[PDB]
């Protein structure tokens, strides 16, 4: 009926595709202002949760996981096939928008103390260290013993 | 005599600055923290920051202010002749 | 309190303040919030998007689905999702009125809750802290460490010493160079200067 | 760090996770003088561009305009809560603005307990609505 | 060109000599300061026909001063690179004449053999070097250019011996400069500065001829 | 003679929106300038300068 | 390195579909740092023979 | 060598008189508060159990300063360390 | 505290709600947007049939470019003033814009209107995808959805055609935030090094490090600048009637129980001749400071900044006293004449017994003096205000203790006040979107690399200007202001020339060109005595006749200038204007005595086939019609009335604006521009500041280098006080000459020797020391 | 990492020193060693000698890899078997009926 053209010769998959691996997990990133989208691939790298599954064979400096690692409600299905369903990043948390006290003023947020207590983003810092036994010349050596 | 001309003729407004009441009430405050007899009368007050504040208000205190003059020269002042700005 | 969180959307906000639940407001059930986010930060950013997830969430909670998130799809995410939250028993709008934690009186406007995803930072408050009285001084230029890991002091830069200067600070300038910093003393002869 | 909003303004920080550095001094001497100088009572108005840098801005903006609303009407219980909540008081409650029926007061009273009795601010307003003068000049209608 | 729009030329670099003057201390008729184009050309008949020493005509000698001195002989070249030659007869006229200040005007450059006995000449005498690619136009009617005023020997010495101001701590200048070249002024004179200021109305300053 | 006059009328713009009144010269000769973005703790205001009679303010 | 002075990076129109316009770390590294989008193939190369 | 040392690259200059470190600070995350004043800063436990501040012994107060020496290093409202007139610095933590 | 805890109980949200419109207006903005859309094609359609009218100043495809800015900008403002309409007041969304925060009129369309067009560094999108922008579009595509401009907003999604052109504007203000940012770090630590050795002493005379006298008070006035407030003069009345009747007033009013009221002590002093002369001469001493007020401020704006308003202090002291029109003040005729002079001897700064001194006291507190003067007048104290003599009592005591705390405190360390002065504006937005337009081009560099350029002061700037302005005819007509435009614009003889061709003519009287046949024929006065051993090789040139009509130009103006470029030994014709073509041959003059072989010398002199070659690639550029060769050849009008300049005076008083025709250049050859006929060498001013210290001198450069920085804060939107902008002059042209007082000018200055050493030198400066 | 294509002739901008245009393209093997290669053809922007050609700006004088100064390329011609100028033109265009 109305078309300017009719001699089409490929076609996208999805209009989904344009986006990567950090810029599919923000819902609707139209509806959002362009420079703002640019900034979550710095926060979702930079955070915490789990990410494999074998937790007791792994020892690294910086490992940090969650108790309940519940998935999103509000998901894509582009997600489904990174494997972002079974290895969250946080919990659905209800964010009521209010301005109590005003104590949530420029980035930050009000919390409650109740919900903590129960089980809220809780968290455990895991670091490991090692301590290399080399020798120290001709005749000396280090002996690990209890002086 | 050949460099305080302050007893002839005197150009700055006789007016204490925001840089001189820093120094008086921080030098005082150094002396009567080193057990030094106060020059006004005490009402009960331990704040080494206070006493000072109080002698200045008093204008009893006995310190001379010497502005040296960029040329070489310098003025002499002194705490009455000096109305504090708040 | 103080550590470093963030957002799904691109709103980051550390933890301001927490209370307990009954300092915090309540709708009618009992249903009391989990974070608060300051609402002038919508308009400040453009972010929009933080309200749709906010609405989504609300919807897919009476229904029970895992609701389809696709950015580019035909199903009018304005008046068919208003419309089917209404029917369950809410507001089409998803703006619902609280009461006050400590009065007991009726908030004059509508608090819009819903669930929202977020994530957590890893950036330890009480790890980036740094404060020391008198601890473990160099020998090369009489100089506290580098950082933490070696009990040391903090960065001087030369930005802090230009704005010194415009304040008119001759004595607290000099403590933080010779008095609390480097304190020392040399002697020098009266017929020459030589340091000997 | 907890500080208050007007301070926040001059440093242009945010409470994102912008680290600030705080001092300590060792000296008598010294405090006299920073408190005499380096502080944000006297540090309000800038030489650089003759006017101040304390900003009230952001939550502590909406409610101003919003309290003073001509749909505002506070109750009698909501007075006496707000008079203990002033940091300095006389100890005068002010008469109420309208005694009968029930005795309520404005939305501009109560803001005009803060404000001394010996400083007024006219002539600037900056609104957005109605129109740029003409208007308001026709007859002679000020407020609002 | 080198017709009739010369004309022109030669009455703009004529105006703007007799201002250098009177800005001095000089005093010029209203006659011989205001004129027009037409009447330029009546004065003593000018343009006859074609070819002639244009500049030769042009020499003024001015003698109105409060100071009892006077007889300043001002004359132009002909010639447009001033080599030796000139310089040498032109040294003759204000011998036998006894003037105090000359003022040549050279059109293109000179020779550097003739440009150093112009600086030295006599230690009791001094002469003034211009250029008609800067007396073309007035630059001293600029509105980004302040009033400038000479002073003498009696106010500078009363104003160092008020506030105690120092010879190294008035600020110098350079004798580059176009407006210390405008009045002839010395090597070692303040000369007083009229600045129009905004948040005051009038700015006056003092600078040391380095 | 007239296509070279006609070509320094129109120049490269026109702006002029005409719809703020200057209150100097009872005439409505004022212009916008989409000005100030984010800044900082400042709020944004587009500034309103007048072309005639030299006039100039903001609009919050 | 090879080629400077004068040469913003700002986007380009192949982006579309190969690198994802909107992942870049927020630091100084904005710009130069590129990505790749979801579905998108790497050459390996091959024998025109 | 001995001239980079003082010629600026990270030497006597930039990485000294330039820039140094000083002692007596503490650098954590603000946090917004209205309820506070204008000049009501924030200041943390943990950064208040090692900031000290070198006070001289008056007569006017010599009895609440000789308290928190008593009370010794096991609590706020306490004196850690003390220096005497001719520089005797005694710790109060293992006195006996 | 209460406005906090206010807010807990009221409540202040946003949500869904809070961003939805009427629903019938919502209908007509994708309404208007389609009309747009029509009015879009309609130039498009119109354009490829070669009948649409280009702009007089640009070519035909920059003037597309602009005639579909205006269609959208108006499209995104119409549908942006619906929807404020429709908005009440109880939406919590338009509550945050009327308070004034990051938020205004703009943001609403983005997030339900319409976006708006997404422009890059000023200009539209380009072309790079094969003069395309995306492979979803067909190709010779000027739709508007396809060239960066956004359709939609941020409630209806975005179309994958467009989410990709609106994520290009968020990158660039994100990676020039990083830039900038790094910048800051680098461009206020070099203003700190050199900046830091002038200070304020106590002797007002602003000293430096090395004691050195810079100026004789700080600010020129001895004042702070805390206390200096926005106030308003209120003298440069347009109507001198009006002007008088407000000061003026005479004791011959009507009978009717006039000079009675009000004030009770008039009647004991009528008809009293001894007072009327003091109030006659304090009128005539008003009119002295209005006519030099003119030259002050040339510009006229009374409102101007000063220390302690007096607007606000007078009428603090009407609450006290509970003064009011309904109530007899008695004010003192005399007392008010001398509170003025009373008040005025207090205001001494400096030394006071020769006469000599007191002349330095008047000038520099002038606009101080008028502004007390005009505002406590005679009659402006008991008509205006309506004051009695205690309340004028009082008042004076209050004025002379504002001014001692206005008084700048003697030993203010400037030096690191003067350099972060500058840096705070800068770190705002300098370089971000030339929106300088103004019906002009993008001239004059504003941004960072203008700042950094200007500091280093290098010999030539990047985009030199010159502003060329007019008097006389010029001034209001266009045909005598185009003619002085053909002799300062450099019209070189490549772009005169339209063709050129080598011939083969051996006789010169019979040619073999038949189109020029007869030219060359009829001419016989022509001395043709040695035109028959010349070069036989025709080197014949064609003009272009369509530039002749852009130009305004003559051909008796053109043989008379190759003749006398490479000499006499050079011949030269051409023809009327009025054949089919604009034609000139040229030869040789061969003298026909020693040019044939005479001493033989086997090197050959130039041969005649290559001879022609090296004359058509010299003359095409070496020589020059008219004009400067360093101005570029670049022209373009202003408005004259946008400005603020030329502000004459007539018979009644008032300030007019006077427009003229004024031009631009790109050149810094002051010497050569001011030394034209017609042009104003009084108010030509340039951007350049190496060629004002050798034209003018550094006598102007205070005055012209502190202008261009002026220029720059007042289109940032920031504002920077008058006392901090006269310092920093007169500190860099302290020494008398044009040095960088930074690091790259450093040895040559005066200063300490552990001061030279900290520009990362030390050994360097040590050694020698 | 990323680099450029190689093996294509491409035509840049280069006006900001004595030079107008510069075709670089590189020469790089398949899979042997690939020694970059890269091919330097610049056209320099100078107009006007004085008295003997006055026609430099018709020069092309390319940077050839290793070669110290810049040489013309019609001299490679005479190198690799042509010394007439009608199988030079047929290398440069197919068509010399333009
Ligand atoms: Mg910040
Ligand atoms: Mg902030
Ligand atoms: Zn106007």
């Amino acid at each position: 009926e109305v078309a300017y053209c009719s001699t089409y010769t490929h076609c996208e998959i999805h209009p989904s595709m344009i986006l990567g691996v950090c810029a599919s997990i923000i819902p609707f990133p139209d509806h959002n202002q362009s420079p703002r989208n640019t900034y979550q691939s710095a926060m979702g790298k930079q955070a915490m949760g789990v990410y494999i599954t074998n937790f007791h064979v792994r020892m690294d400096t910086l490992a940090h996981v969650l108790y309940y690692p519940q998935k999103p409600l509000v998901t894509t299905r582009s997600m489904e096939y990174l494997r972002f369903r079974e290895l969250p990043a946080g919990i659905n948390s209800i964010v009521a928008i209010a301005s109590y006290t005003g104590y949530n003023q420029e980035d930050s947020v009000i919390m409650n103390r109740s919900a903590v207590d129960r089980g809220f983003f809780r968290s455990v810092f895991y670091r490991s260290y090692k301590e290399q036994e080399s020798k120290k010349g001709f005749d000396q050596e280090e002996v690990f013993e209890k002086p | 005599g050949e460099r305080p001309q302050a007893n002839q003729k005197r150009i700055t407004t006789p007016y204490m600055t925001k840089y001189e009441r820093a120094r008086v009430l921080g030098t005082r405050a150094l002396q009567i923290a080193m057990c030094a007899p106060v020059m006004v009368e005490l009402e009960g007050e331990t704040d080494p920051l206070l006493i000072a504040m109080k002698e200045l208000k008093a204008r009893k205190i006995p310190i001379i202010i010497r502005r040296y003059l960029p040329d070489g020269s310098y003025e002499d002042w002194g705490v009455d002749e000096l109305i504090i700005t708040d | 309190i103080g550590d470093k969180f963030a957002s799904r959307h691109g709103q980051k906000g550390t933890c301001g303040i927490q209370y307990r639940q009954e300092d915090m407001p309540f709708t009618c059930e009992g249903i009391t919030p989990d974070i608060i986010i300051n609402p002038h930060a919508i308009p400040s950013r453009m972010t929009i998007g933080h309200l749709i997830e906010c609405l989504q969430g609300k919807v897919s909670a009476n229904k029970g689905e895992i609701g389809d998130a696709t950015p580019f799809n035909d199903a009018v995410n304005v008046q068919k999702i208003s419309n089917l939250l209404s029917d369950y028993g809410y507001h089409l709008r998803g703006n619902e009125v609280l009461y006050n934690g400590f009065t007991g009186r009726k908030i004059t406007s509508q608090i819009f809750i819903g669930p929202t995803y977020y994530q957590r930072l890893k950036h330890m408050v009480d790890d980036k802290i740094h404060s020391r009285a008198r601890g473990p001084i160099q020998i090369l230029n009489r100089q506290p460490m580098e950082g933490r890991s070696r009990d040391g002091g903090l960065r001087f830069g030369e930005m802090e010493r230009d704005c010194q200067i415009a304040h008119g600070a001759a004595q607290f300038l000099r403590e933080r160079l010779f008095e609390a910093s480097d304190p020392y003393q040399v002697h020098v002869c009266n017929l020459c200067g030589i340091m000997a | 760090f907890r500080l208050n909003l007007s301070v926040t303004t001059p440093y242009n920080a945010d409470f994102d996770g912008d680290e600030m550095n705080l001092h300590l001094p060792q000296s008598l001497e010294t405090r006299a003088e920073i408190q005499e100088l380096a502080m944000v009572p006297r540090m309000i108005v800038t030489p650089q561009s003759n006017r101040p840098v304390m900003g009230i801005v952001q939550d502590t903006l909406t409610a101003v305009r919003k309290f003073t609303k001509r749909d505002v009407f506070l109750e009698r219980g909501e007075v006496m809560n707000l008079l203990m909540f002033l940091s300095t008081w006389d100890g005068k409650v002010p008469q109420p603005a309208i005694l009968k029926p029930r005795p309520l007061w404005t939305g501009k009273q109560i803001f005009s307990l803060i404000i001394p009795g010996h400083i007024n601010c006219i002539r600037t307003h900056s609104t957005h609505p109605d129109d740029e003068d003409s208007g308001p000049y026709k007859h002679i209608s000020p407020g609002d | 060109m080198d017709d009739e729009e010369e004309t022109y030329r030669l009455w703009k670099i004529r105006k703007t000599i007799m201002q250098l003057c009177h800005d001095r201390g000089y005093l010029v008729t209203q006659d011989e300061l205001d004129q027009t184009l037409e009447e330029f050309k009546a004065q003593s008949g000018d343009k006859p026909s074609e070819g002639r020493p244009r500049r030769t005509d042009l020499t003024v000698l001015v003698a109105h001063n409060d100071d009892p001195t006077d007889q300043m002989f001002v004359f132009f070249p002909e010639e447009p690179k001033v080599g030796i030659k000139t310089i040498k007869v032109y040294c003759q006229r204000m011998q036998e004449e006894n003037i105090t200040r000359a003022l040549i005007v050279v059109q293109q450059g000179m020779t550097p053999s003739a440009k150093q006995s112009l600086v030295d000449m006599a230690p009791k005498y001094i002469l003034e070097q211009f250029l008609q690619q800067e007396l073309l136009i007035n630059i001293t009617e600029h509105e980004l250019v302040p009033e400038h005023v000479v002073m003498t020997k009696e106010e500078v010495t009363e104003l160092l011996a008020r506030y105690k101001l120092r010879e190294n701590q008035l600020p110098r200048i350079q004798a580059g400069d176009p407006v210390a070249r405008y009045f002839g002024i010395k090597r070692g004179q303040v000369v007083k500065i009229i600045r129009p200021s905004e948040t005051a109305g009038r700015y006056i300053t003092y600078r040391l001829v380095q | 003679k007239e296509a070279i006059r006609e070509h320094q009328m129109a120049k490269t713009g026109g702006t002029q929106t005409d719809l703020f009144t200057c209150g100097k010269c009872k005439k409505k000769n004022c212009t916008y300038t989409q000005v100030q973005t984010r800044s900082a703790d400042e709020p944004m205001t587009t500034f309103v300068v007048c072309n005639e009679c030299g006039n100039r303010w903001k609009f919050c | 390195r090879d080629g400077k002075l004068a040469k913003p990076r700002q986007l380009h129109n192949t982006l579309w579909g190969m690198v994802c316009p909107a992942e870049t770390p927020e630091g100084h590294a904005v710009g130069l740092v590129k990505n790749l989008a979801l579905m998108a193939y790497i050459s390996v190369g091959s024998q025109p023979s | 060598s001995l001239k980079q040392r003082l010629k600026g690259k990270e030497g006597r200059v930039r990485g000294n008189l330039m820039g140094k470190r000083v002692d007596f600070s503490a650098r954590t995350v603000i946090t917004p508060d209205p309820n506070l004043s204008i000049d009501q800063v924030g200041v943390p436990r943990s950064i208040a159990a090692n900031m000290t501040f070198a006070e001289i012994v008056t007569p006017f107060n010599i009895d609440r300063l000789q308290e928190l020496v008593r009370r010794g290093n096991s609590q706020y409202p306490g004196a850690k360390y003390i220096i005497r007139d001719n520089g005797d610095r005694i710790d109060l933590r293992f006195h006996p | 505290t209460v406005i906090n805890n206010w807010l807990l109980i009221e409540g202040h949200t946003i949500g869904i709600g809070d961003s939805i419109a009427d629903s019938k207006t919502y209908q007509d903005i994708q309404n208007t947007i389609k009309k747009a859309k029509q009015d879009v094609i309609e130039v498009i359609e119109k354009a490829h049939n070669n009948e649409l009218e280009p702009t007089p100043g640009n070519t035909l495809r920059q003037t597309f470019e602009n005639q579909v800015n205006r269609i959208l900008n108006d499209a995104r403002d119409k549908t942006g003033s619906s929807a404020q309409k429709s908005l009440s007041e109880y939406n919590n969304f338009k509550s945050m814009v009327v308070s004034g925060a990051k938020g205004s009129k703009i943001n609403i369309s983005q997030v339900i209107a319409v976006v708006g067009q997404q422009n890059v560094e000023g200009k539209r999108i380009p072309f790079g995808f094969k003069h395309r922008t995306l492979p979803h579009f067909i190709k010779d595509d000027y739709g508007p959805e396809s060239r960066g401009f956004v359709e939609n907003s941020y409630l209806a999604g975005l179309t994958p055609t467009e989410f990709f052109f609106h994520a290009m504007g968020g990158r660039e203000g994100l990676i020039d935030t990083a830039v900038k940012t790094a910048e800051t770090g680098y461009i206020q630590r070099r203003l700190i090094k050199s900046m830091e050795s002038v200070m304020v002493k106590y002797d007002a005379t602003v000293r430096n490090s090395i004691n050195q006298v810079v100026q004789l008070r700080y600010g020129e006035d001895g004042l702070a600048g805390e206390s200096v407030e926005f106030q308003n003069l209120a003298t440069l009345k347009p109507s001198n009637k009006a002007f008088e009747k407000k000061f003026r007033f005479d004791y011959t009013n009507e009978r009717a129980l006039r000079r009675t009221l009000q004030e009770d002590l008039v009647k004991d002093v009528l008809s009293n001749a001894h007072i009327q002369n003091e109030l006659e001469r304090e009128f005539e001493r008003m009119r002295e400071d209005r006519e030099v007020l003119r030259v002050i401020f040339p510009t006229g704006d009374s409102k101007v900044v000063l220390p302690c308003n007096l607007l606000r202090m007078i009428w603090n002291a009407q609450k006290i006293f509970h003064i009011n029109p309904r109530l007899p003040s008695d004010l003192h005729p005399i007392k008010v004449v001398e509170g003025v002079k009373e008040l005025s001897k207090k205001l001494v700064i400096v030394n006071g017994d020769d006469p000599l001194s007191r002349q330095a006291q008047e000038n520099a507190t002038l606009l101080f003096n008028i502004h007390l003067r005009s505002t406590l007048c005679s009659r402006r104290m008991a008509e205006e205000f309506r004051l009695s003599g205690e309340a004028f009592d009082w008042l004076l005591g209050e004025i002379e203790s504002k001014f001692n705390q206005a008084i700048a405190h003697p030993g203010e360390m400037v030096g690191a006040l003067a350099a972060q002065s500058l840096g705070e504006p800068a770190t705002q937005m300098t370089l971000n979107t030339f929106h300088y337009a103004g019906v002009s081009a993008k001239n004059v560099t504003l941004g960072v690399p203008r700042l950094k350029e200007l500091i280093n002061i290098s010999k030539k700037p990047k985009t030199p200007s010159l502003t060329v302005f007019l008097l006389g005819q010029s001034a209001r007509d266009a045909e005598r202001a185009k003619d002085i435009l053909c002799r300062l614009e450099h019209t070189t003889l490549r772009k005169v020339t339209a063709n050129t061709a080598i011939y083969y003519d051996p006789n010169p009287q019979s040619t073999v060109v038949a189109e020029d046949q007869e030219w060359v024929n009829v001419y016989y006065e022509m001395p043709d005595f040695d035109v028959a051993r010349i070069s036989p090789w025709l080197l014949r040139v064609e003009l272009d006749r369509k530039h002749m009509t852009d130009r305004k130009l003559t051909m008796e103006q053109i043989a008379e200038k190759i003749n006398a470029g490479f000499g006499d030994d050079l011949n030269c014709i051409f023809n009327d204007d009025n054949a089919e073509k604009l034609v000139l041959r040229i030869r040789i003059m061969n003298s026909d005595e020693n040019k044939m072989q005479e001493e033989e010398e086997v090197v050959d002199k130039m041969d005649d086939d290559v001879f022609l070659r090296c004359i058509e690639s010299n003359m095409l550029t070496d020589m020059t019609l008219q004009g400067i060769e360093q101005i570029s050849k670049v022209y373009m009008h202003l408005p004259q009335t946008d400005n603020k300049k030329k502000i004459i005076i007539t018979e009644d008083g008032e300030f007019k604006a006077l427009q003229e025709w004024i031009l631009e250049t790109d050149g810094v050859s002051l010497m050569r521009v001011l030394s034209e006929k017609d042009v104003d060498p009084v108010r030509t001013t340039s951007n350049d500041i190496v060629e004002i210290f050798t034209v003018l001198g550094i006598e102007a450069v205070r005055k012209a280098l502190e202008r261009e920085l002026y220029h720059v804060i007042s289109f940032d939107g920031s504002y920077v006080n008058y006392r901090h902008l006269a310092l920093l002059c007169d500190t860099m042209t302290c020494r008398g000459h044009l040095m960088a007082i930074t690091r790259h000018g450093v040895n040559r200055q005066d200063t300490g020797p552990l001061m030279k050493c900290s520009f990362e030198e030390t050994v360097d400066v040590l050694m020698e020391a | 990492q990323e680099k450029m294509a190689t093996n294509t002739v491409y035509v840049f901008a280069k006006k900001d020193s004595k030079y107008a245009y510069t075709g670089e393209c590189r020469s790089c093997l398949e899979n042997s060693s690939r020694p970059t290669s890269t091919i330097w053809v610049s056209m320099l922007a100078r107009g006007g000698q004085g008295a003997k050609k006055s026609a430099i700006g018709q020069r092309i004088v390319a940077t050839l890899p290793y070669i110290k100064q810049e040489v013309p390329i019609i001299i490679v011609f005479r190198a690799l078997g042509f010394v007439s100028d009608r199988d030079i033109l047929e290398h440069i265009i197919y068509d010399f009926e333009d």
